């Protein structure tokens, strides 16, 4: 049939006009198959006839016992307006709500069940050629959305969504969602009761032109749906195989991430960055990559992670979140959001490298922030978290940095490793301290350094470095202060650079030299780190700048 | 009662701009007002032929209230609202002794909306886990938030508040987007009762309605500490603080105190004071209470604030259109996000009353952060422009 | 079956001694079973029983009706030496020489069927535990290369590999290639010739263990192989199917980007650019992203390939390799290599950015040398290529050039776009044209920058730049001087930088900026640029130094 | 006929190195080669037990050879070849009028290698398409292109070569690597005599034996053209020359050429040639005859190789320790590959002569197109170390 629904009025582009593209000429074989198919939509609705006055034209093809028309739209597709985004994300199974009965139901032939707008359909226009293009071809115009068009998707959900407003209307406890041609129908009506609401649901939608299939025909829980496996009372996502294999291509790597990272949903521990790593430089698809002994590492592990089966739980709105976050080596998280003590909802990672250098805090902070924008997706509520940091180290840092941040309700919970600041700056010039006053030279040209140090205790020092910015010179310098001076240390620099990477307490780094100066750091009992302008004749800078200052 | 004709140009498309995702509450809060609202004939239902879209979010008492943000669209109609359809600031406003703001926008709905225009004001109330695929409007009034409606409507408040403007002549008004900002000297008590006098005239226009105090802002300055007795490291700082106020502010001194700091020294070590330096200091002190020597609002530029975090609830800021020439600076003093957002509401407002516009924010936070935030808390009609930024952390010692 | 092939020795990491790993008391079904199967292994010599001197232990677990041993080597493997490689690569079908006829043998038993070192069979200790732990388990230790060890895949490809060695040497003209468990067979001879040759390689292999299907059992072509399909004188991938999606998923295109590459090997033309453009930032696995329009453009152009099915051609080393490039788009190229006109042995893309800037030939030539090495692997031979380029323009380019370059033998062929460069820098100061001395200034606290000029011909100009480096300022200074010249210019600059990437005619950038200096240069009859030292006092520089610093 | 014992070291373990696409008659040659080897005791076949791994090539007349490249194994084995059996550089060899190479590798097949040491001599012949697993082989003699070697064989090699030092105390010879180097004062008929002389002594060890002149290497000095008419342009190329030069040379002057560039000037006007700066420009073309003051040979410091595309087949180079403080420069004068990979060898064979070692390279190419090709023309027994960089266009232009 075809939907008795009002029409959605379509635009082309503004300035564009309609498509007028030649028709190919094709075999007879297919000019024979295309009318057959043409023939048989004629007679159901679909198609019409029309006058050699509509100058419009697209191609059509046919390709195969069995015959498809296939039209090329692509022309009348860069013409057409616009359409609002069919939607702003798909449903997560952690989301859904446990219904006692769930059926699925199929739109036969959606597209072609669903009208398209009458001022429209003369852009639609296609040509079934003669043989040999002798004679005028048979002409033809779409009544309805015709496959491969650009308006087809979103004008079909948004009819099928207007005809389902009423019945959802008149059955609120029932829960519909729609996807593409399907239909899931769930409620908590006793087994009999659903089956005639599924019945009278059939009436409606056959009311409005769209049929779908008996009972006899409905599927049966579980359902495979968008990789994921929808069982009476729990989720998990489909059979996931980690192929084992001597050589490993760039292809497998990355279909084998691919699987973990789908996997990591609800298995959890779950790694990847040690897979990723082979992944980085420019290999050939075919190319096979040795793994390196952390790559084995992380894949073994994997293995015991997936050898036996998980599943998550559905959602029930009357229980709260919590979510709680593991760190499981550098970079890497891992969480589990529950409602009932280790029957997880789902499951997931996070690895993310905000910026060059970042300590523990700022990563679970951001970690955090991640699963907090997940659960107002898929809950539309924020969980309560449990943390591996210490409320006393959460305050000390955060109160002192200079950037806000807030993470709602959450509780400390003992499950190391512990997040910690692994060194914290002097608030204060130490006395009893020798002060460094450093500075750092680099030649933009022939890219010559000098790095290097003078104290009040006359200490001086002056190394040369090759290769270097005049980035990396003052960072050296502040190495270089580091490595030879004692347990407790002032340093002044005219590098308002180096100072903002280690005024944010970092514990982990991109760079080298930085994670240099990070282990020196830890291992002293105290730093006071501070800045001067350069060039304003400041004593003790003004001392260094000479020795550094040679090239 | 019968539409004003509204263009963008010739070359530049309406916005298309993802809605963020929304509590619960927010979302029911969101259908229940819409749900009226088309009922009352304001917003109509839309189909997916509408391409465009604008965010929408729930803010605050018990009463939720449907904010839209229009800062794409604004931009892209700058034109009409700005050069065709202008609304003159009045330089008065900052002067007055006492400044109070009115919210205004229920008026906007009683005009209705150019129908070749409405597809440009589409939105989206999404759903929990994307289960349903989210109600889809447009405007068939003037919206809220949407610089246009006043726009369109100034000739409609001239005729509302002309009564009040004759009988008021030292009062002085001002409309910006869904506020009337209404300043005067009088006395506390009789500036109040002039107000619920203007919510009276308003009120028979159907405008049911729901205190600053400008004269008395003063920049504040950059402070010069005065001290027992200065080590290297506080002379260090206060070279710093003044170098960095020497590229803003003709006339400010280092030389005496750079001496003063001979060559390698002891960061702990204490230093006498010159005569000659105590004098350059005095003088650099007197130059930080006076405004900025050289700088002007230029209205065809933006405004520009920067916010830095100063721990224990404080907050500094300066609004300057060209980096560091600062027109105004202040500062600003319960969790981070929600007085960072206080700070914004209350520099926008302020800026609002002195240059008759909005700065683009520098914001202190991440981008995920305060966008999940800023709504628990936001309180205003108007969105300002943001984007996220990291404080150089020198830039905050010298706004102390 | 167990081979009488002599074991491989092994040993242990050098400071390590054997696992002593405690069994995890077992529940009584997994003991039955495991006995059970130990039972039947020990029957075939699989397995020895042990005395309780031997003081090495590894886990055991068994898994599902079916029951599978499945022992937990993590730490043996940890402790065991490291072994070579197992391949350098796989081999390409389009490599591939014709046979007659091929068979496919697959040994059963694979790793059972192969002898571990005498000497290491102690460290492969492991428990079944008794019910409840009570008393002593039963013990057993391997025989023959365990599942999940590390050295098994090593040493029983190096195992098949001096079984077939004779068989090779005594029959030159068969190939076979060994591929885990499998093994492919192929020769030149008459069907029934072939078979008894097949059967006398079964007889050979089982002489040494190995078992392999009877006739009725080996697979026919075409053969389904590491995502190829092989036919008897043609290849292909095996069977895409480009999902219709109303959304799609960062997983889904994630997915689509990995097909789409995967068919790149055979289908030409395919591009990928503008879907993977979209998979940038940091986004939910589950996150829709609305396609952009480009997006949407190269997804329909890929469906138009894809709607055919195409296949490529084995190998025939009578005959030369030709290889044929032409450029699709900015950074995109694609590639065909061939025997005979337009039968593809396979087929291929280049997308990949060296550096920050670059110009059209310097991709091509990069292009041309991932080809190379490419065909020295699949066919251990160069091609001839086939240039969208003239020998005119590729002359000029590299003889002007500073880096070297070398193409093997190439020709001209006229397949537009062709690849050209766009301007071409003067060598020689230009009379008659205005000299402009640039310069760029950053103050490095507040980032604040000036870039301007000063010209021979008294004009002189400064604007005001924020957050700009001290690079981008001096390349700010360079745009200024093309946009306020004429179409003669000459242009001094103390930034090397800058000089390096313009000296190298970029035409392409990951730089605004750069890209903008780009049109200009474009637009311009004829530029000269010049370095001079900084802060030398030479005249010009000098003079514009000072404008330009002044915060 | 009995192995010296080898160590590593404690903490670093063998050779794990990629063996990099071989073209089929590459391939082919090889495995003649080594099937002949292994006939002949020289190398075993070696299973999976062995995980290490070293590249080989091969490369030529009609004679094919195989070149092992044990770079790897040569760094990870230093502290035998070099401090343990170290073989001493004679300062002698660069003072010669002559000097022959002769390849002596031949040698190092008679002696057995440590048992021990054996497995870190492991290959790999791949296969075209990766059709066939790859033949593995380890070495059970001394193998040619490892510098333990001729270590080990510098005791033999002494009493080979007594008689010949005995009878001609005035040549010089040195051992590298596969080579020995053999310089003498004497007229060319008579050097070339004594050559064949000395392949005969080698001939009766079993070593059947397949000029330089560098008395006569004088540095490359950096060039100041002498011209009719200086512009502007000229000057500043000059000046520009002179003040990279004074990073290197003491005593190098351009104040007298810089203030003829007065102001803002045209490039191509024509300028007079001061009086003051004609001097100043003949002073410096004197210090750049000369070679560098303040610049020596550091043993243990590497030596590194910089070489310039100059264009038209002409190549100019660098050596140093600390970048641009140079110990020599020279250059070179077919395709850009064949041509640099010529440089390489002459700069490297240069360096053997006059320190006794090789320096890593600065090769201005990208790395796939140099490995691709670099054994199309190699002729070398040896490989040095190499990275790949991109020539600054400027220092192109200073050295011509
Ligand atoms: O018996 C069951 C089985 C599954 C569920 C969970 C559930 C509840 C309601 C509906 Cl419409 C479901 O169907 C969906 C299928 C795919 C995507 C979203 C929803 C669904 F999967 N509830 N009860
Ligand atoms: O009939 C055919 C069918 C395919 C071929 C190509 C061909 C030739 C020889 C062998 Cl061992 C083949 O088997 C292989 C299978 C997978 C990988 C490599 C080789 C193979 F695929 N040759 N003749």
């Amino acid at each position: 049939p075809i939907s008795p629904i009002e029409t959605v009025p379509v635009k082309l582009k503004p300035g564009m006009d309609g498509p007028k593209v030649k028709q190919w000429p094709l075999t007879e074989e297919k000019i024979k198959a295309l009318v057959e198919i043409c023939t048989e939509m004629e007679k159901e609705g679909k198609i019409s006839k029309i006058g050699p006055e509509n100058p419009y034209n697209t191609p059509v093809f046919a390709i195969k016992t069995k015959w498809r028309k296939l039209v090329d739209f692509r022309e009348l597709n860069k013409r057409t307006q616009d359409f609002w985004e069919v939607q702003l994300g798909i449903p997560h199974p952690a989301g859904l709500k446990k219904k006692k009965s769930v059926t699925v139901l199929d739109v036969g032939d959606a597209y072609f069940s669903v009208p398209l707008d009458e001022d429209f359909r003369k852009y639609t226009a296609f040509t079934i050629p003669s043989i040999n293009n002798e004679t005028p071809g048979i002409r033809y115009q779409y009544n309805v959305l015709p496959q491969g068009w650009k308006g087809s998707p979103a004008i079909f959900q948004s009819s099928m969504t207007k005809i389902l407003e009423p019945f959802r209307k008149q059955n609120p406890d029932i829960v519909i969602y729609q996807y593409m041609d399907d239909l899931y129908v769930g409620s908590d009506l006793e087994i009999g009761q659903h089956r005639t609401k599924i019945e009278e649901l059939r009436q409606h939608l056959l009311r409005w032109g769209l049929t779908t299939p008996d009972k006899k025909h409905q599927k049966e829980p579980p359902f495979l749906w968008m990789g994921y496996e929808l069982h009476p009372d729990k989720w998990t996502v489909q059979p996931i195989v980690l192929p084992e294999k001597d050589s490993w291509t760039v292809n497998d790597i990355q279909k084998l991430v691919g699987k973990l990272n789908w996997a990591s949903q609800i298995y959890p521990g779950i790694k990847v960055r040690q897979l990723c790593k082979l992944l980085r430089g420019t290999k050939a698809l075919t190319e096979v990559i040795p793994l390196t002994e952390e790559a084995e590492l992380e894949l073994a592990e994997n293995r015991e992670i997936l050898k036996e089966p998980v599943h998550g739980v559905y959602y029930d709105p009357s229980k709260d979140l919590i979510a709680e976050i593991q760190k499981q080596g550098q970079g890497q998280w891992t969480y589990q959001i529950y409602q009932e003590p280790f029957k997880n909802l789902k499951t997931g990672k996070y690895a993310r490298m905000r910026g060059a250098h970042t300590n523990d805090v700022k990563q679970l902070t951001e970690a955090v922030q991640k699963i907090t924008t997940e659960s107002i997706v898929i809950w539309g509520k924020t969980p309560k978290f449990k943390l591996p940091i210490q409320k006393e180290t959460w305050e000390t840092w955060w109160t002192e940095y200079w950037q806000a941040t807030w993470i709602p309700e959450w509780e400390f919970v003992n499950t190391p490793p512990l997040v910690k600041l692994w060194y914290q700056l002097e608030k204060e010039p130490i006395v009893g301290a020798e002060t460094f006053y450093v500075d750092g030279a680099a030649n933009r040209e022939t890219k010559l350094g000098k790095a290097g140090y003078v104290t009040n205790r006359g200490r001086q020092k002056v190394v040369t470095l090759t290769d270097t910015t005049n980035q990396k010179t003052e960072l050296q310098a502040i190495y270089l202060a580091l490595q030879d001076s004692g347990l407790e240390v002032n340093i002044v620099t005219d590098s308002q650079y180096a100072l903002g990477i280690i005024q944010a307490q970092p514990d982990q780094s991109e760079s080298e030299l930085v994670n240099q100066i990070i282990e020196q750091l830890i291992k002293k009992e105290k730093v006071y780190l501070a800045w001067v302008p350069a060039h304003k004749g400041i004593g003790g800078n003004e001392q260094v700048d000479k020795l550094v200052s040679a090239g | 009662i019968e539409t004003v004709p509204v263009k963008l140009k010739p070359g530049m498309d309406g916005p298309k701009v993802k809605q963020w995702p929304l509590t619960e509450e927010k979302i029911k809060a969101l259908v229940e007002i819409c749900t009226e609202m088309e009922k009352e004939g304001k917003i109509s239902k839309i189909g997916p032929e509408n391409p465009y879209n604008t965010p929408v979010f729930a803010i605050k008492s018990t009463k939720w209230r449907k904010l839209v943000d229009f800062r794409e669209l604004n931009k892209r109609t700058q034109d009409f609202w700005e050069v065709q359809l202008g609304i003159p600031h009045p330089a008065g406003l900052k002067k007055k002794k006492s400044v109070t703001v009115l919210d205004v926008g229920d008026a906007y709905f009683s005009v209705p909306l150019d129908e070749d225009f409405r597809k440009y004001t589409a939105f989206t109330i999404p759903s929990i886990n994307n289960e349903t695929p989210g109600i889809r409007y447009q405007y068939n009034v003037l919206p809220q938030g949407w610089k246009g409606s006043p726009a369109i409507f100034q000739s409609s408040m001239t005729k509302i508040l002309e009564p009040f403007r004759k009988q008021n002549p030292d009062i002085v008004i001002y409309q910006y987007m869904d506020d009337l900002y209404v300043g005067s000297d009088l006395e506390i008590g009789q500036h109040r009762t002039k107000i619920e006098e203007l919510r009276q005239h308003l009120l028979r226009w159907g405008l049911t309605t729901p205190e600053l105090h400008p004269d008395k802002w003063t920049v504040q300055p950059i402070v010069l500490p005065e001290k027992d007795s200065w080590t290297v490291n506080d002379i260090q700082k206060l070279v710093g603080k003044l170098n960095w106020a020497s590229q803003i502010y003709p006339g400010i001194k280092v030389r005496q105190l750079c001496k003063l700091l001979r060559g390698t020294k002891a960061l702990t070590e204490v230093i006498p004071l010159t005569e000659e330096a105590e004098l350059e200091l005095a003088e650099n002190r007197e130059i930080l209470k006076e405004p900025v020597h050289g700088v002007y609002y230029d209205p065809s530029k933006d405004l520009i604030a920067e916010i830095q975090k100063q721990g224990q609830g404080q907050w500094t800021y300066q609004i300057y259109q060209e980096p560091f020439k600062n027109l105004k600076t202040g500062k600003y003093a319960t969790n981070d996000v929600k007085q960072l957002t206080e700070a914004v509401q209350k520099i926008t407002t302020e800026s609002i009353v002195i240059w008759g516009k909005t700065p683009k924010f520098k914001l202190p936070i991440q981008k995920e952060t305060w966008e999940t935030w800023w709504t628990e808390y936001w309180q205003a009609t108007w969105i300002p422009e943001w984007e996220f930024v990291n404080t150089p952390p020198l830039v905050k010692l010298w706004y102390q």
